[PDB]
């Protein structure tokens, strides 16, 4: 009924939320692709054999950015990238870093720009990044 | 706060004056032309 | 948070000036008037209608601001009856062809109409049938995208000088048919009454003009008037050719 | 600019909250800010209400 | 500065008859109707578009006049010592509406309304006189459908046709011939021409 | 039925009929 | 949860004029209008009353909808944890009015707002959308009940112009038989409006009406 | 007490539509207008004096029901330990109300609203109201038919003895309206007409 | 969780930080881990001895996690 | 338009599939 | 020949329908 | 071997073709995305393409480290901030260490003062201002 | 193509077609 041979994912007019949960296989995690990046289209013969080298590829043709938390995939597009600047008044920076890099949320592409050993840094990404490096800077100095 | 309540005190009452007042000139400006319409 | 009251109170006065251009399209409509429409649901339609099709963006400041306001008033109403007598065409010319229709036969000589209200309401219905609301909306959804306040729009005065004969020729052609058969019946019981002088063909006149009129529009009643109604609708297209903005 | 003369008194007790003349006079100045500050806000008060009268009236 | 709001309040609650009497709808909405009885149909063409079209044309009129006062009242330059000397600068707004109606009264009851130039004197001399303007140029226009009537009558009366009624007859033809003359972009200009540089 | 629809081929074939529509064809 | 009871008294005083626009008030207004209007009668049934039995008959069906609205806003678990999941649960509130407006409104009139709202938002950039959304986005709350009350404009209308045609064909034939005879100076609307009144008695339009409009909404049994 | 406060005002300023509606305040305001529209009159004599004598006449007939739910509400048992007792005993005042719509209303159609014998249990008061006004309605207009037709004789007759002769072109409606109201006053239907449709609902 | 399977669509998984002021990280997983409601498709992500995480998954898994984490700094 | 050959798009570049029977319908 | 759209030739390539829409042909 | 072939396009289609040779995504701004370009470019040496078409078309441009931000000359700002117990000379050490260093937008000042002035653009001057402030309440 | 067109001439040439539209040339 559907014949040909190998295998891929052939796109007429989809609307990049059915295209990608049809790569939500192959990657092992759901993907959440957010209102403002469902709007744009996508057609032609794809195929997927490492998918997570063809979404870093992708997400700079089409212009998204992207995190993977460990659990999930969350895609926004370029213009909804949001920034933060933070005061620590008794955790080092150096000491935070090592709670992310240990944790598993620590992203080399979106790293934490600023002085090695101060309280004051700058974080800018996606918005399911930056709310949560917010709220665990906030939650580590009440504790402390 | 004692001057910048008092300078928002004024900023909030004369734009709800001008928004009433641009209302009421809606109202009475359609409705000129609708009794001029029946004569 | 100042700004959330901000947002809201910069649409309740944009929504204003989006009454004052959409109010007088609900005056002409035939079934939008304040005959079929009452008071208290009226200026709850009206509002949100031009609040759904406002250009400019609802969250900035409108540029309204003390600008010139007394008359930029009467230039919204005066593109408002303007939209109004352009979008109430065919309703307009069709009950101008009842009322022909009505006085050949007779029947409005005591004045030296219901006839005429069948045909409006009917090509009301038949305009409201297939499509009809999405290009009445699209017309002025379009005069926001030509005639954006602050520029002094105005309705462009010299082709409006033909639009009384526009609407009359269209009257004329369509009231042909009829008016040439009761018109030849008319003499041809004159020739019957200089035939028979003392016959009184007056009075018959009356009797068998009011079957004719009605006999000869019932074979082209069903497949030539309804097209015309979709013909003479007016289009977004035009609207470029009744309208220019000044500076 | 009253409200400069205000806070220009206010740090002399600030560091010296024991003195008795300086309380006086700054209490002093105090009830009479309290008095402007009303009055003002009650005066613009009646501007408004008398404005919202008139389309009140011709509404 | 609040009692500025009452008079530009007032205005607009009293611009229905100020476009009423004071302007040229009194003569553009008369003749319309007198030419639709000049034909005898008295719902065609339907006087709500009578009313649509003369309106949009006495807004032209009245339209730079308009603009041209609050040109003029935008300048608050209005305050100064003297009670009267404000009041001089309030009369030259008015005079670009006045010099509009000074021009087409007549001399004889805006004195007349002055003993009993002021400006409440001017407005019933003048659609006095736009109503006896209204009424020549009607009869001008009246006359060729006096004597079309009077023809097709005629060969009724030629022929022995005389027991008919003429007017089911006249009336299509009154019509027709008007129409092919395309006489209602006509009058409407011909009307349009004398208040203003039309086009 | 392979027209306008997207689908996808290989081991596990579904075509997409509709936005919120899955086939599971049964080979 | 103070400023909840805020949001409870702003949403009560904007009632009147959301049954106003909002429900199916508006179908059963217009056509009492058009059964007076084409009988002929100006003033009476004095439309005071009418208002009140158009009114009653929307209430009737409006019931059921409303009323799931206050069994799940009385939750005494309505204060959640996150900002995104309280503002979350007042939409999976209002769906149950929302699929209401979906189903009663027009496709392309609703169709038509968005792309005329997004231009408006963005510019002309942003590419249109066609009906392919149906399957699974939902429409803003405020981009429908404009073409909601347009199409429901519409329907009424459609139903105003069948009832009216039996009045019509009586006020030709009356026009007519005067004119059999020499009565050409005669008022013949003082002679159609009894066998105007009753060609609507006889026929009973009130009580099978009131069925049919109940009908429309919901069903019997 | 204080619950109850807040119903009594509710009656108070609901008053003027449910006197608008639920009573035969409609069938007296009805007919009193087309009576006018009958006679060809049209700004006589008033809106303001017809429903004024029709007020106090849909008054008469309509008081002993409003009377009786005082003297029954002013009785001392209206403390109550239970919820639902208290249910019923509203309940039991509103019977009068009820047996008063259900004499004058259709039972198909409210067996229609009933869906979306009546002697175990009554009705409910939102299901029948429209239905009687919907009846009240229907009935006036049936009843306005009547009371129309013969005033179209005389508006015929003298239209019929004017073709007769040859004056075709002349306007009946300034000769008729003599005639048709000395047809209204020397049958005197005014003081009759108010006495069957007293005697329709109220008993001699 | 052990009575039922609860099916969301994959546009409404939430996520939430939380602080523990008085107890350890290791405790409450080995509580999650005595009860049943262990899940090793979400974890916690965290410092192992801390009292800041990272969780997140489907709304009945994080609105009893957070609930049931404030239940345990209240008792403590 | 692509007159008889036909790619796919993954993750390196473009690929030429084998010479099968069913083809692309082409918007342009 | 992509008769009005812009495109990125050579090696990897995409033809845009519109400015949200992308095609992926055989590289331009 | 590369290039795109740009007809009537409007500066958001356009500068995200090349966020692929340009290494990170780039961020237009809303009133610089009115602006239209054609014609044939070519993708060989885009940090000094991307410098040249900032001038003839006139446009302002900012990369922190991730993302590229584009607005338009017109949006510029500017804001002068004093520090109290903090001299310029550590803050700008700051900078240097932490990446935001531009030095086509440096800090106007003196050496040893708490007084300065700032003007680029608007993600720049409000990250400035911000960190600026956030320093002074530590100390 | 330049009747009513600004442009810059020499090396870096280009046509603007309107006040914010550049058209570049091939070299």
């Amino acid at each position: 009924k559907i014949p040909v041979t190998g295998s891929g994912f052939v796109a007429k007019d989809d609307s990049l939320r059915t295209f990608f949960d049809a790569m939500a296989l192959q990657l092992k995690e759901p993907v959440i692709v957010s209102k403002m990046a469902a709007r744009k289209k996508i057609t032609g013969n794809f195929e997927f054999h490492d998918p997570n080298a063809l979404l870093e590829k992708l997400s700079l043709q089409l212009g998204l950015i992207w995190y993977f938390d460990g659990q999930a995939i969350y895609i926004y597009d370029a213009s909804e990238m949001r920034n933060a600047v933070v005061s620590l008044r008794n955790v080092s920076l150096n000491e935070f870093n090592n709670f992310l890099k240990r944790s598993g949320l620590y992203n080399k592409n979106y790293p934490l720009r600023g002085d090695n050993r101060k309280g004051t840094f700058y974080v800018s990404g996606p918005p399911v990044y930056v709310d949560m490096v917010v709220n665990a800077a906030t939650m580590m100095d009440k504790q402390n | 706060d004692p001057k910048e309540l008092a300078i928002s005190q004024e900023m909030i009452s004369d734009y709800n004056l001008y928004v009433s007042m641009v209302s009421t000139l809606t109202r009475k400006g359609v409705g000129a032309v609708e009794t001029l319409l029946r004569s | 948070f100042y700004a959330l009251y901000f947002e809201i109170h910069h649409l309740v006065a944009s929504a204003a000036l989006g009454f004052a251009r959409v109010a007088p399209i609900f005056f002409f409509l035939p079934f939008l008037n304040s005959g079929v429409l009452s008071g208290a649901p009226r200026n709850a339609i009206i509002i949100l209608v031009a609040l759904g099709v406002w250009p400019h963006a609802l969250n900035e400041a409108p540029p309204f601001l003390s600008v010139a306001m007394i008359p930029l008033v009467l230039q919204e109403a005066a593109v408002g009856v303007m939209l109004g007598c352009l979008l109430s065409w065919p309703f307009w010319v069709m009950h101008a062809l009842g009322c022909i229709i009505d006085n050949q036969r007779g029947a409005t000589l005591s004045s030296s109409s219901e006839m005429a209200n069948f045909l409006n309401m009917f090509a009301a219905v038949v305009y409201l049938q297939n499509g009809g609301l999405v290009t009445m909306v699209d017309v002025l959804n379009k005069s926001y995208q030509l005639c954006d306040p602050m520029n002094e729009c105005t309705p462009s005065l010299p082709p409006l000088l033909t639009f009384i004969n526009q609407v009359a020729q269209n009257a004329l052609v369509l009231a042909s048919p009829v008016v040439l058969v009761l018109l030849l019946s008319e003499v041809f019981l004159g020739l019957l009454s200089r035939f028979a002088p003392q016959m009184n063909a007056f009075a018959i006149s009356l009797t068998v003009k009011s079957g004719i009129a009605v006999l000869i529009m019932l074979l082209y009643f069903s497949p030539v008037l309804p097209d015309n109604v979709l013909r003479l609708s007016f289009q977004a297209t035009g609207l470029s050719s009744w309208f220019y903005e000044r500076g | 600019n009253l409200q400069t003369q205000v806070t220009e008194a206010l740090d002399k007790l600030a560091a010296k909250p024991s003195d008795p003349a300086l309380l006086a006079a700054y209490q002093s100045k105090l009830s009479e800010y309290n008095l402007y500050r009303n009055a003002q806000s009650n005066t613009v008060k009646v501007f408004k209400d008398i404005d919202a009268a008139i389309i009140q009236n011709f509404r | 500065n609040d009692i500025s709001l009452i008079a530009l309040l007032a205005f607009s609650t009293l611009l229905p008859f100020i476009i009423a009497s004071g302007t040229c709808f009194v003569k553009f909405s008369i003749v319309f109707v007198m030419v639709r009885n000049a034909l005898g149909l008295q719902q065609i063409p339907s006087n709500m578009t009578l009313n649509g079209v003369a309106l949009l044309l006495s807004m032209f009129v009245m339209w730079p006049i308009m603009h041209d006062a609050y040109v003029y009242f935008e300048d608050e330059d209005v305050t100064f010592n003297d009670i009267s000397s404000l009041s001089k600068h309030v009369d030259e707004g008015l005079d670009g509406y006045r010099d509009y109606l000074i021009k087409y009264s007549d001399r004889e009851l805006v004195q007349f309304f002055e003993n009993a130039p002021s400006i409440f004197a001017l407005l019933p001399a003048y659609a006095l006189s736009e109503i006896k303007s209204a009424f020549k140029i009607g009869f001008y226009l009246y006359l060729p459908f006096v004597v079309v009537d009077l023809v097709v009558s005629s060969v009724l009366l030629a022929l022995g046709m005389m027991m008919m009624s003429p007017v089911t007859i006249s009336t299509p033809i009154k019509l027709v011939l008007f129409v092919a003359l395309d006489g209602w972009t006509l009058l409407s200009k011909g009307l349009i021409l004398q208040y203003m540089d039309i086009a | 039925w392979l027209k306008g629809r997207s689908f996808q081929y290989g081991a596990e074939g579904y075509i997409k009929m509709s936005p919120g529509h899955w086939y599971f064809p049964s080979p």
